């Protein structure tokens, strides 16, 4: 998922 | 790229009936997590986009019961189980779950009514703006349904595309159709050596064009 | 609550640069994407990039190639986009919008900005030409064409607002660096030219009103 690390 | 690809451009709604408007991708929008990060939108005329649903069939807080969305993996569907008025404007899905996000091209919903023929009325440079060494032509299209329309401009027979600016309104309030002005501009030099302007109106209530003119030399 | 304030429209030649600003408030800044996405006058939305205010990371569109720079200040907890080398094709309207955290990405496009209008034109604040729109039935149209004026916006009103039914006006329209509107007023035939029928123009970012009284033409 995006902006997730 | 995941493409969103949204099915009905525009969606002719009644008040108080029912609307479904889908949303398919290209990828499966399922996450390595197990959820599914796609959200729907709406931006009503003149606002930003609000969210209505995020993680495929949840809530937003103040989103009235009436919104559902559902599907899994590929295929996507919003639907609204009454229209209200303040459910017109366009939607948009979103996802989340592959980099970079997109955003679906979006689904328009307006209000059905029946066909009505456009209002055309054209008007030649003013006295004013000629003084000024420019020459504009309009051509009004006022209160036709449904919202397609094309308008074709001809100077002394031939077609002329160069220096024509179309704008066209919101769905009317109250009765519901849409209208359009076009507007032709010259040079006051170009314009004093051609003598037939005619704006032509196609629309689908009828099979002729409207056809609007005058001639300079009157 | 939490809220993201944006200016309302930003003026820049082509060639030149802009620096947008999202200014955040009633969260924890630095725990949250702020992205940015772009929106042509009749299309829809893009994404351009997006940054997390608690280090700066920054991802952008390729689709820009390396033209946004995307930046904050977490002491103002504010945002900022910067474009360079600006051509027609960035005219849009540009979204501030909240992402979700490093941890959730439930939060993504939750909350939205207003939008920064931004309009690439090489011209400096012009004030508006009004020409009047005269017929070269039981009903007759009328107009206003309003044309040559920098920035947005102009209003239109017609017999100082009293006149209000039956008036179609239309957005306006940037073209060779110069904003065109029209505005049309449908009224009985019974009541013009008897009667007057005056379009009141205001532009405020020249300090302008100009009444042009529609009289029949010859």
């Amino acid at each position: 998922a995006v902006g997730l690390g | 790229d995941v493409v969103m690809t949204q099915t009905a451009l525009t969606l002719s709604v009644t008040i108080g009936q029912p609307a479904s408007i889908s949303c398919k991708s290209s990828q499966s929008l399922l996450d390595s997590d197990g959820k599914t990060y796609l959200n729907w939108l709406l931006q009503r005329p003149g606002q930003s986009p609000k969210r209505l649903i995020y993680l495929v069939s949840k809530l937003d807080s103040g989103v009235p019961d009436r919104f559902t969305g559902s599907g899994s993996g590929t295929d996507f569907t919003l639907k609204i189980s009454r229209v209200e008025a303040e459910d017109l404007g366009v939607y948009y899905c979103w996802q989340g779950t592959h980099f970079p996000q997109t955003f679906g091209g979006g689904t328009r919903l307006e209000i059905k009514r029946t066909d009505a023929a456009p209002t055309v009325s054209i008007f030649p440079p003013s006295s004013e703006q000629l003084t000024s060494g420019g020459a504009s032509v309009v051509c009004f299209l006022n209160n036709f349904y449904p919202k397609d329309i094309n308008v074709k401009w001809k100077i002394d027979g031939s077609e002329r595309q160069n220096g024509v600016l179309n704008s066209w309104t919101d769905q009317d309030s109250k009765d519901s159709t849409y209208s359009m002005s076009s507007t032709l501009t010259l040079t006051k030099d170009e314009y004093e050596r051609h003598n037939s302007y005619t704006c032509e109106a196609t629309h689908k209530t009828s099979t002729s064009p409207i056809v609007k003119s005058f001639n300079r030399n009157e | 609550q939490v809220q993201l304030q944006q200016p309302g429209a930003e003026f820049v030649k082509p060639g030149a640069s802009v620096r947008m600003s999202c200014k955040a408030s009633g969260y924890t800044f630095t725990s949250y994407w702020i992205a940015w996405v772009k929106q042509r006058p009749g299309q829809g939305l893009e994404w351009i990039g997006d940054i997390y205010p608690g280090s700066g990371y920054t991802n952008y569109n390729g689709k820009l190639k390396n033209r946004a720079t995307l930046t904050v200040d977490t002491s103002s907890n504010t945002a900022y986009m910067q474009l360079s080398s600006l051509t027609s094709e960035d005219s849009a309207v540009y979204y501030c919008t909240r992402g979700g955290t490093t941890f959730v990405a439930e939060p993504w496009l939750a909350y939205w900005g207003q939008g920064t209008l931004v309009a690439v034109s090489a011209a400096s604040t012009t004030p508006p030409s009004v020409y009047p729109l005269a017929p070269g039935n039981s009903m007759v149209t009328l107009g206003c064409l309003v044309k040559g004026y920098f920035p947005e916006p102009v209003t239109v009103t017609w017999n100082s607002g009293s006149l209000s039914s039956g008036v179609h006006t239309f957005p306006a329209v940037l073209q060779s660096d110069l904003y065109t509107l029209s505005s049309s007023v449908t009224v009985p035939s019974s009541t013009w030219p008897s009667e007057t029928v005056t379009c009141n123009v205001a532009h405020p970012a020249s300090s302008t009103k100009v009444d042009k009284k529609i009289v029949p033409r010859d």
